[PDB]
C-alpha cells in the first residue's frame, strides 16, 4: 500500500499544471524510492519524465511497487480544491487525498486501466532563467511553427520564420554574473543546430512555475531535452524529437 | 518522431 505526506502542497498543483495539457492519461510507477511518471504525448512527439522522490516528503510508504493509471486533469481538479496527504490501498481502484494546510477534505479519485530514452551525453547544454526561455517560445510562436535553436560557446540563437516575416533572438553568454539564476551558461562540445515544432515547446514552459531555471540539452539528430528542478524533490524532463 | 529515438 502507498501512503505520502507532503506539506507543501503546491508542489503538487504546479506539477499537474505542467503536465495535464501535454498529456490526458498516465501511470504513475510508485515505489520505495518516490514516484516516477514517464508518458509519451498522444501525438508521440514528446515524451515527458517526473521522478519525486520519497525523501521530498514528509512522511512516506510504498511497501512494494504499484502503478496506478491516473487521468490527470480529474486529478489536477481535485488539487484545484486543496497539508496533502496522498493513499492508495493494495487491491484499489481509487487513490484517495486527503486535504488540510477544523477541516477536512477527502477525495476518493477513480483510476484507469515500457519504452524509454537512453542515458546519452550531449553535444551543447544551455542553462538560463526559466522566464527568458518561456517568454522567447511565447514571442517567436507569433511569428512561426517552428523554432530553429543554434548552441555555441558564445551563445544561443532561436529563429522563427512565417507569413509576416522572420525573428531571431540571440542570448549571449553571461558574465560578469550577480546572481546565479540569472546566468545564462552553456557548455559546447559540438555546436549544434536543430529545428523543433513551437507548440510542444509552450506546452513545456508551463512547468515554469516550478524552478527559476531550466535547462537544454541538445545533439545532432536527437531528440532535445528541457529539464526543470523540482526544488528538493526531483526533476521534470521534457524530450522533443526534433524535425 | 520521438519513438524512433526510444528502446
Amino acid at each position: 500500500m502507498f501512503e505520502a505526506r507532503l506539506v507543501q502542497g503546491s508542489i503538487l498543483k504546479k506539477v499537474l499544471e505542467a503536465l495535464k495539457d501535454l498529456i490526458n492519461e498516465a501511470c504513475w510507477d510508485i515505489s520505495s524510492s518516490g514516484v516516477n511518471l514517464q508518458s509519451m504525448d498522444s501525438s508521440h512527439v514528446s515524451l515527458v519524465q517526473l521522478t519525486l522522490r520519497s525523501e521530498g516528503f514528509d512522511t512516506y510508504r510504498c511497501d512494494r511497487n504499484l502503478a496506478m493509471g491516473v487521468n490527470l486533469t480529474s486529478m489536477s481538479k481535485i488539487l484545484k480544491c486543496a497539508i496533502i496527504t496522498l493513499r492508495a490501498e493494495d487491491n484499489a481502484d481509487t487513490l484517495a487525498l486527503v486535504f488540510e494546510a477544523e477541516k477536512v477534505s477527502d477525495y476518493e479519485m477513480k483510476l484507469m486501466d515500457q519504452l524509454g530514452i537512453p542515458e546519452q551525453e550531449y553535444s551543447c547544454v544551455v542553462k538560463m532563467p526559466s522566464g527568458e526561455f518561456a517568454r522567447i517560445c511565447r514571442d517567436l510562436s507569433h511569428i512561426g511553427d517552428a523554432v530553429v535553436i543554434s548552441c555555441a560557446k558564445d551563445g544561443v540563437k532561436f529563429s522563427a520564420s512565417g507569413e509576416l516575416g522572420n525573428g531571431n533572438i540571440k542570448l549571449s553568454q553571461t558574465s560578469n554574473v550577480d546572481k546565479e539564476e540569472e546566468a545564462v551558461t552553456i557548455e559546447m562540445n559540438e555546436p549544434v543546430q536543430l529545428t523543433f515544432a513551437l507548440r510542444y515547446l509552450n506546452f513545456f514552459t508551463k512547468a515554469t512555475p516550478l524552478s527559476s531555471t531550466v535547462t537544454l540539452s541538445m545533439s545532432a539528430d536527437v531528440p532535445l531535452v528541457v529539464e526543470y528542478k523540482i526544488a528538493d524533490m526531483g526533476h521534470l524532463k521534457y524530450y522533443l524529437a526534433p524535425k | 518522431d520521438i519513438t524512433r529515438f526510444l528502446v
